[PDB]
Order: structure tokens, then C-alpha cells, then sequence
DNA sequence: TTTTTTTTTTTTTTTTTTTTTTTTTTTTTTTTTTTTTTTTTTTTTTTTTTTTTTTTTTTTTTTTTTTTTTTTTTTTTTTTTTTTTTTTTTTTTTTTTTTTTTTTTTTTTTTTTTTTTTTTTTTTTTTTTTTTTTTTTTTTTTTTTTTTTTTTTTTTTTTTTTTTTTTTTTTTTTTTTTTTTTTTTTTTTTTTTTTTTTTTTTTTTTT
DNA sequence: AAAAAAAAAAAAAAAAAAAAAAAAAAAAAAAAAAAAAAAAAAAAAAAAAAAAAAAAAAAAAAAAAAAAAAAAAAAAAAAAAAAAAAAAAAAAAAAAAAAAAAAAAAAAAAAAAAAAAAAAAAAAAAAAAAAAAAAAAAAAAAAAAAAAAAAAAAAAAAAAAAAAAAAAAAAAAAAAAAAAAAAAAAAAAAAAAAAAAAAAAAAAAAA
């Protein structure tokens, strides 16, 4: 089907809720925007790593190691998975 | 040599004995040293291209070091494939905040 | 008596086809193979890593392809695709 | 008050406080956006959000620092844009 | 002339950005190298490339966190700097524990 | 000893980042960071030339340590 | 006389509780035990807050290892209903007595 | 000050939540006794090592660290307390 | 005459404990270790000493195995073993998933 | 190999652990367990012995390589 | 002669030589080379007598590794002891599981 | 050759000390040398991290008796403790 | 309950091999002086826990039924077992053969040691100004709370496809040899960049 | 505004040493054939996605209150900045020394391979009955949740005492050199114990 706006309907509260996990007591309200774009081009950038794994798996799916495998790449170290 | 007859400049068989001795896999595609080969020769060819307008640009007929720091500097993404190296004699691009300058 | 390896004759005739008229500093010239060097390594040790991930104890062209548009920025990375299928391609149907 | 209750609340657990509907949603966009015909892993998404909140609280507490030594509670995007730049991604 | 202040600042940072090179004399520094090496074991033999290439990784490595004291005074609204500012760099930097 | 890094050379370092003011608190301190710097190089080049079994430090052990944390140089024929 | 199945609220805590991270034992209690040990070994030491809280999340952790240990010998064990007899099974196979 | 019956502190609901943390589905009633027992018996083991290196600190006070030290002695090694 | 299952099989038991010598045969599991060793370096010769210390090491390692085995057996109500036990015990020891 | 090892060996393996009555599947299944402990006790031993730049995996190495995996054993010289 | 001094059998100078090869830290108090000799006598002196004992009791003269995990599988504090540690070729006593006897 | 070490004469005399007439095999004295190579291996760790979490870099006999406290049992550490405060007061009355 | 049938456990005699003393020595320790600084030692304090009480209510304990779980039996099937015969491959002694780690020591190459002068830097000192900090307003943005609903979450269902095992023939890459040809090093040149010197004009600062 | 003041860029001439190019050494890759094993192709299979739907309810969005905090401005202290000055050591080239590290050889171990002897491990067939486990029976136990209650918890506060930090000794441990032999390596002797053969007696199994 059609895909679209999925990334901007993001809550603005559930953002909040992630910057009250960061222990920010004051925030202005423009940073939604700014932290959907740094969230959505890293998560591009593994995103489209896992894909070029896979093509070269030939699978029609995706595999957790292989997103461990971009994540690694790009370096984000974890267990818990592997290792 | 195959390097003729892939047409490049690299030498294949040197390479594939560095690949041999590299210890990656146990056995490799012929044309793999061929790949590799001609993209870094791509690579080469583009670095000292900028290499040469640098040095068009201060007028120089040899290479330095600092100018392809200048190259490299000037180009974002070039810049991000060097992310976290250094070169020999590397220097600093002039850059300088709006504000620091006097009024 | 070393004998120690690096891409002199290499390195000039790109300096000659890019710029005809021009020399080099060997200071240069050890920052390029060193570079060279250093893109080898990067690239093969992740065609190794593809060696394991896909349980094959074999690389081809292919992996390093895949190697490389994991590896290289976008516009390069398209680019490098081109050449690189290009000389597969002449050497193949060459011999 | 109330958003330092939200403060020492929301530190407190591991949860994923991403809710997985939307989450999958913003996965199948940047997804299909690139290439079709996928099908995905479940395990793929709770790496994605364990990740993705990970990252980003990382972002959180640091540039939190950085508006502090900026002298203030209330933060800016550029503590942001100043933060991401010494961590040397673009 | 006494010049006003600034100006000594300014032209010297447009001449070092021009300028490429090494802005501390070799002895002090490889002295410090030396006295600091045998702190594991005594008696090694130096590389003059070695110790070079440690000299210019060094200037490399401050100039950097040079910059990164840079915005952070930027980020101060300041055109001083102060010690809180590199403790941030460093942190954020994360080479520090 | 350690002092060897000369105040005018850190203003001149300083002029090379572009820094306008500095104040004498960062002298010490950014002398101690970099001191803290070359312990580190120096133990992990050390770690490699042991690890070569020489008591000779060679430049390559310097590299490799470098490359240890990513810290990549050029010029030096690795 | 509501009546739910025996082991339903079981079961939902047993989902409650490994998607919580919860220290279970009463904090005063576990305080009070500390001290009756210390007592048991030698008087006169300040218990530190620290000190007893990290006691308290590695003994829950030590605990919950044996439980799913034990648990699941009893589920090789063709049971459910864990009896001490899995317990010392487990010590053993663990090699605590 | 000296207090007698507190491994009870540890009451029956405390001991059945810790079972269901490790997954334990239906308990016996003889559970909670052997459990006690041998809480008791690790955590006398973990403080008779804090004595011994209080002892040995220069200390009357047992510490984290100290606890550290008992829990690294009896294969416990984690991070988050130093080290 | 004919002799029922059991009464030799105990005999055996007996005669093993009290027996520690090798049972396995030398030059096999000699063979399957100079091959297994051979999987990642060349060239490699082979001390007798080494070699006695890992069949030792591999034999222990077995004992170990038999001997919790027939333990996890016990604990499921049986007296004949079949593999759901050895995975059960080395995961409870730690060695495996 | 590992059918150097047999099933009558596997009989007076068990029988020396008290074990009486098997499975067919428990032959080869401890077979593979033998194998992948072994294999990773060999492992270190050899990254360790070259490591060591030797030709052959030493004894004290393996004693070493056992010892780091907690199953210290006496009588090997060290 | 360091070890008649001190009363006791183990070398105390070259017990100290291994602690300091052990280049464990810088200084040493005196103390520790004679007390570590001391306690060594003392359990070496334990186990042998144990070993001895169950080797006349085998009616063996010589001490064999039987007798040694004998000794030590009999007590079980020195099993704790010898926890992770294991015997060379000393063997399993004989430990048979009771369903498994003859009835 | 080499010189390696042992602790054969020492071990001999324990022997002839708690059972004066008794044989031996040399696989036992091995296990005995690598026994004692390994009390002192342990002893010497857990001494030294005890004199480094209380900040001291001099490995003094108090340490060790707090070491040996933690590791051996009641009856062991006790008897052992003992025979040290024996020694270095026989070695301290000599010279 | 009684009787047979191995089968082990026990005692004598041979030998052999392992242990134990005795010889050699060299590689390790003791003693003594000398130094020296870490470790202790004493004081100050301060904080840091310990010690208690109130207020809120949370956790624990009790109880009843019902219900559902473990255990026991029996019956099945086959699961292992056991026996005798055949297969076999172990392992063991002496001989060949390799080969293979280690180690000395010439050379050789490469680092560390002195000198000096001298200059360009560092250091120092004295105005000062711009730079920082600190203090007041204020306003404005950022926030909580209620209600509404628009949203997410759960569980079936059915699909289906999409991965996944195995088997065969294929490529195809690996191995070893010969040959032949490549890359590196030295020497020489020249050809460039470097240094210095003069000229322009361009700003900073003062009038 | 306007003009002088360094300052710095532009041009030009000497100069020096680096780049590089021809020739030789050599070291290594192309080419060649044999083959032995990984992978491809494919057919089946079954595991998981996923599409959709109702049901339950929870998170959020808008509005309003509200409030504090950030930003702007004023203003003064001062401390780096920017002059002057004196001083010294970095260096650069030459001369000295000494030693880090390594190829050829060499002495010596250290494995590995084979003949083949015999010799007991292992294999297999073939009988066969016992045990693992299902079906079914008996049962008992513990879990759920409404009540009552114990006391944990949150929150404030008082004190005395552990020990942390600050100077300061001592003393304890280290470094080096002559004196001196000890702990290990070899030879040989001898006796502890397995080998072998058999006897006494006691579990195993049939009646």
C-alpha cells in the first residue's frame, strides 16, 4: 500500500517523554523537528546498510544479525544478540 | 599481464598475492583483485586531480601535503570518508567566526 | 638490504594523466601509499566480514561491490560501481 | 515540578517507551521509500527502537550538559547542532 | 605605536592558518618523550620517525580540542576561555572516563 | 621538564585554533591533557614493541597504536 | 467469591515482573538482616547505604539465577510445582552446598 | 544493635515475587524455608568477607566497595560500583 | 550361562571407578586431535606432553559429563540417559546456550 | 577420529561415570560437545603458543589456556 | 641460611625471590616471605601425612595420586579447597547412585 | 641446559617429617611443585589486590594473614596464621 | 528354602624398574653498608552516619474452595542388552629421515654523547581597555491539567511465501614449475622551490 | 573626513638540492596442467509474516492558567593584550662512542614415518526381556482474593564519632658488592612392587 507522514506523527509528548529520560527539566518546543531529523537520517543510514546485506544474501527478509552488522559498522558495540 | 589484459595500471598479480597472504577467505574470484584494482585507481585519479587544482590555485608545479589537506578540506563528503584521519604536515583551512572578526 | 613496496610508478602515472606537468613530494607520496594501504585493508578485511556473515569461504567482485556501496559516499559510490563493472566486465570478455 | 517528576519517572526504568505501532510505521516508511518488497523481522524492530532510544538519550544527557554549561535550563536546538558537532558526525 | 588590543591576535592566527607547520622546538618535547618512555623500561632506542610522527599526532590531537575550546566559548556567548570549557569538550569528546 | 611547552608557544597554538583571550588556567591544565595524551601513545606503542620483542621502538609500533583508537596519520609508510 | 484460575495472577506477574526491574525485598528488613549478620561476624561497622543496597540487588540476582535454574530442571523433571528436592538439585549441579 | 529472626524479613509474598521474577510458575509451601536458608548462608559468606577486608582497611565501616570486593571474591564480577 | 542386564553392567562400574588409566584408545583420539589442532596452523609438531595434558583435560571434561548426566537422569525419574539431559545440565552449568 | 572413539568407549566412559543405560543419540550428541570444548581449549592454545611464536602448542600453554577457563590441572611443570 | 632462622624448611630467600619476580609492587615487609614458607610447611605437611596415611592403609609404601584424591575426596574442605581444581590421574572414588544397586 | 625448578628436596623432608619412611612417584612430586607454584600464585593475587583496595604498595605480612583469613578454612587459616607469627618471630629472634 | 558356577580376592615366587643415595658444580643465596621515602602518626574536624517520631498506607498475613496438579499403576513397545563369533587396527621397537627450535657472533648499522654560539626565542615589566561579571526588568515562553478521542494493543485466522535441506554436477580454484619479466636501488642532472630584496598599497590608528 | 604607520603582497634575482631518469640486481608473477572440492539448481517443506478484524482503553491534543527564566541593559574590575626591556638555550653541524640487532652456521633436540606382530578393541548378528512412556486413577495442595492488621515508608531532625586531610617522623626496604655454598643434573645401587600362577571363598541363578 501507500506510505506517508508515518515519521512526523511522531507524539511531540512521547519526544518529551524520551527528554525527561534524558533529565532535561526545560526544553523549548523546537526540537521536535531537528530530533526527527538526526533520528531519521541514522536510522537511514543502518537501514540501508541492512538492505545491501541482504541484497547481497539474496533473502527477501531481514535478519537481526545483519542489523547488528550495520550497527557495529556504523559503531554502536552490543551484545546480547552476539558476541 | 592480466593488468593489460583487464586494462588497468595496478599490478594484479602483486595484489592478489597481498590478498593471498591477507588471510580473508581461504579462496577468491579471479576478478576481485581486477575490482578492487580499478576503484582504487578511481579513487587515486580524483584525489590527484583536486592535488592539481590546488596546486594551480597557490602555483605550484610539484604536490605538498597541505595541498591536499586544502582538497580534501574543501569537499564535505570527501572530508567525511577521512573522518577521524590525519596527514603528515596536514594543517588547517582558514576558518574564521563571523563574530571574531572587530566592527 | 629491505625491500620495501609501495605504488611510486603507480602514483605517477596518475599524477601524469591527471596533471602531465607536475611533480610530487615524497612526503606526499608516502601519505598516498599509506592511503592506499589503508583503503586496501579496510575494504578486504569487510569482504571477509561478508566472508562469515554469508557462510561462504569465497569472495568475489560481487562482495567487494557490496564492500564498497556500504564503504563509499554516494555520488563515489555510483561512480566507483560504474568503472568497476566496467573492468570486470573488458577483463572478462577480454583474457 | 511536575516535568522533574517526569524527569526522575521516565529515568527510572529500561521500558520502551515508544509505543510499537507508530515505531513500525516510521520502519515500513524509510523502508519502501528505498526499495519494495520487504518483509520484516519483529526482531529487527525491537533492535531499531533499543537503538534508537539509546542514541538519542545519549543526545539527551550530553547536549543537557552542554545547555548547563550554556548557564541555563531551558535548552536550544543549536546546543544540539553544537553537541553533534564535536561528536564528529555530520 | 601601541596597537590596540586584538590586532596582535588576529594577524597571528591569519598567518598560522597560512602557515603549516610545527609551532614547538623539537628538544623540550623529546625530552619529555624520554623521560616519560623509560617510566615502562629503561634503555630504548629512539625512531627519529617515530618521535616525529608522536610530535605531529600531538599538535594535531590539541589543535583539535583547540577548536572544540573555540565553540564552546561561541557556545558562552565569551571571547575568553576558561577551564569549564575544556572539561565539556573533553566530556563530550568522551576521551575522558 | 614538563614545562618545556613554552605559554607564548600555547598562545601561538591557541592564534593556530583561532582562540582571541585566553586565561593562564588553561595553560597547566591543557598541559596536563596532553601529557595524559602521551602516556597513553607511548604505553600502547611500548605494549607493541614488546609485543614485536625489541627493545628498540620502531615508528610502525607508534602508527599501530595510533591506529589503536582510530587515530590514523599519514607519511610514515606503515 | 471471584475465582480466577489457579496460578492466572501467577502467570501476569510472572510477564509483570520480568518486564520490571524492581527490587522485591522490603528495604527496612533487608537492612535489619544485614545487621543481623554484621552483628553475627563483628560489631562496630557503619553500614553504608551503598553497601546494603548493593547487597540487596546481588542476593535478588543470585536468587533469581536459582529460580530459573531450579525452574527449569523441574520442567525437565516433567514438573512445574518447583519442591525442594529441585532446589538441592540445583545447589548440586551448581556445586554449592 | 542485635537482632534475632530476620531472615523472615524476606516475608512469603517477597519470596513468591522473587520466584515469579525468575519464572518460577507454581510453588510448594516447603520453598520459602530452603530459601531463606540459603539466602542466609551466601549472604553470612558475602559478609564475612566484607568483615574481613573492613578488618583490613584500616576500617570499622563496612563500604560499597567492600561489598564489591565479597561479591568479586564469590564470582560476582559486574560493573557499576567502581573497579 | 546366560547373564541379565545389570549384574556385569555394575561390575563394570565398580572396576571403572576404581580404574582412572585410559580407556580411550591412544592413537585414535591422538589422530583426532593432531587433526582437529591442524584446522587453523600449519607445520605444527606435536610434544607428547601437550598431548597427554589434553586427552587428561578432555577425559575430565567427560567424567564430568557422565556424572551430572546421570544426576539430571535421577532428577527427571530415569535411569537411562537420552541428550535433553546433557543440554539441561551444561546450560545449567553455564558452558552452553 | 571420532569414530577412533567408539561406542564401546563410550560405554566405559559411562561406566567410569556411573552412568547405566544410554541413548543412541547421547554417542554422538557428547561426541560434539567433546568437539567444540576441545576445539575452543585448542584454540587458545595455539593463539597462545604462536603467540609465543612457537611451532608447537607447549604443555605450560595448555595448562595456561585451561586455567583461564577455570579447570586447573597439577602435575605439568611450571 | 635464612630458613633455620626463620624455623622452618622452605627456602625464605627464595621464597622471596618469587614474590618479587612476581614484581607484584615495589617494597616488600619482611614478613610476608616468612609466613607464606610457613603456611606452605604447614599444608603440605597436612596433606602429606593424610596421603601417607591412606597409602599405608592401601598397603602401599609409595604415595600415588590415588592416595592424594583419596585424601582429598574423603575431606570435604580440602574438595573446597581443590574447587575448580581438579587431580591428575587421581580417579573417582567409587560413588554409585542407590537405585542404580542390584536388589 | 636449563636449571628449571623444583621443590623436590623440600617436599622430600616434609615427607620424611610427617611419615619418616615413605615412598614416592614422580608424578606426585610434580603435582606437589605445581600445587605449591599455585598457593602461591593465588595467595599472591588476592594479597596484592587486598594492599592496592586499602592504597598500599608495600606487601607487608598483614595483607597476606588478611588474604589467607579470607581464603582457607577456620582450622587451616588459624593453624597457618599461627606458623607464621612462629617463624617471623623465630627468624626475627636470629639474623 | 537349597544347590550350582563361576568369579573374585589372596598368597608365593620372579623380576624389574623405580627410588634413593652419592658426585659435580655453578647458579643461587647472605651479609653488610647506605639510602631513602613510604608508611605511619598525630590533630582537626566534619560529616555522617546513627537515632526517633509522625503521618500515610502499603505490604503482609489469613481463609476457603476449587481445582488441578503430581504421583501410581498398567500396559505397550520397543530399547537396549548380551553372547559368540569375526573383524581389525593398535601400538610398539628399532631404524630412517627429516627438520626444526634454539643460540653465537661479526657487521653493520644506528642510535646515543659533546660543543657552541647565537639568535631567536623566552621571560619580564608596565598601561589599559575591552572583557567579564554582576545586577535589574521583564516578558515571554514554557509549563500542568481536563476532556475527547483519536488513537494504540490483543488475539484469532488464514495465507503464503519464504526460507531451508539435500543432491547432483558444475566450475574453478588451488598446486607446483618454468620462464620470464618485473620493482627497487644507485647516480646524475637539472630543475625546480627557496631566500632575499624591493615596490605597492592597504589597511589602523591618529588628527 | 583625512592622513601617517607599519604591513604585507608582487616582482625579481641568486641558489641549492630534489626529482627524477638510465642502468643494473633481483625477485617474483604469467603461464602452464591436474583435480578436488565449494557452490548452483532445484524440489520439497514448513515457519513466519502479514492482513484484517473486533474489543478494550490509554495516550494525547487543545484550552486555559500561570509562572519563572532567559534575555536585554548598565555598569564597574581587572587581567590578558600590547608595547618596552634582558636573558638563555635549541640547534645544527661536526666529531665520538658504543651498541641493537641480525644471517650463516652449528649443535642439538623433537617430532614423524614405517615394518609388522600380535592382540586385544571393535563389529555384527541375534536373541530378548525390561524400561520409557502413554492411559488412566487417586489424590492433595496451592492459588485466588476479600479482610484485618504490622509495620514499611516519607519526611524532619539531633548527635557524636570515623575517619579524612594536614604536617611530620622512622623506619623500613632497597642496591650493590664480596663471601659462600645450594639446588639441581648424573651414575649407580638396590628393593618395591607388578607378573604369574593358582587357591579360598562368595555372589548369581536355577530348582
Amino acid at each position: 500500500k501507500v506510505l506517508r507522514d508515518n515519521i512526523q506523527g511522531i507524539t511531540k509528548p512521547a519526544i518529551r517523554r524520551l527528554a525527561r529520560r534524558g533529565g532535561v527539566k526545560r526544553i523549548s518546543g523546537l526540537i521536535y523537528e531537528e530530533t526527527r531529523g538526526v533520528l531519521k537520517v541514522f536510522l537511514e543510514n543502518v537501514i540501508r546498510d541492512a538492505v545491501t546485506y541482504t541484497e547481497h544474501a539474496k533473502r527477501k527478509t531481514v535478519t537481526a544479525m545483519d542489523v547488528v552488522y550495520a550497527l557495529k559498522r556504523q559503531g554502536r558495540t552490543l551484545y546480547g544478540f552476539g558476541g | 599481464t592480466r593488468s593489460s589484459r583487464a586494462g588497468l595500471q595496478f599490478p594484479v598479480g602483486r595484489v592478489h598475492r597481498l590478498l593471498r597472504k591477507g588471510n580473508y577467505a581461504e579462496r577468491v574470484g579471479a576478478g576481485a583483485p581486477v575490482y578492487l584494482a580499478a576503484v582504487l585507481e578511481y579513487l587515486t585519479a580524483e584525489i590527484l586531480e583536486l592535488a592539481g587544482n590546488a596546486a594551480r590555485d597557490n602555483k605550484k608545479t610539484r604536490i605538498i601535503p597541505r595541498h591536499l589537506q586544502l582538497a580534501v578540506r574543501n569537499d564535505e563528503e570527501l572530508n567525511k570518508l577521512l573522518g577521524r584521519v590525519t596527514i603528515a604536515q596536514g594543517g588547517v583551512l582558514p576558518n574564521i567566526q563571523s563574530v571574531l572578526l572587530p566592527k | 638490504k629491505t625491500r620495501k613496496e609501495s605504488y611510486a610508478i603507480y602514483v605517477y602515472k596518475v599524477l601524469k594523466q591527471v596533471h602531465p606537468d607536475t611533480g610530487i613530494s615524497s612526503k606526499a607520496m608516502s601519505i598516498m601509499n599509506s592511503f592506499v594501504n589503508d583503503v586496501f585493508e579496510r575494504i578486504a578485511g569487510e569482504a571477509s566480514r561478508l566472508a562469515h556473515y554469508n557462510k561462504r569461504s569465497t569472495i568475489t567482485s560481487r562482495e567487494i561491490q557490496t564492500a564498497v556501496r556500504l564503504l563509499l559516499p554516494g555520488e563515489l559510490a555510483k561512480h566507483a560501481v560504474s568503472e568497476g563493472t566496467k573492468a570486470v566486465t573488458k577483463y572478462t570478455s577480454a583474457k | 515540578t511536575v516535568a522533574l517528576r517526569e524527569i526522575r519517572r521516565y529515568q527510572k526504568s529500561t521500558e520502551l517507551l515508544i509505543r510499537k505501532l507508530p515505531f513500525q510505521r516510521l520502519v515500513r516508511e524509510i523502508a519502501q521509500d528505498f526499495k519494495t518488497d520487504l518483509r520484516f523481522q519483529s526482531s529487527a524492530v525491537m533492535a531499531l527502537q533499543e537503538a534508537s532510544e539509546a542514541y538519542l538519550v545519549a543526545l539527551f544527557e550530553d547536549t543537557n550538559l552542554c545547555a548547563i554549561h550554556a548557564k541555563r535550563v531551558t535548552i536550544m536546538p543549536k546546543d544540539i547542532q553544537l553537541a553533534r558537532r564535536i561528536r564528529g558526525e555530520r
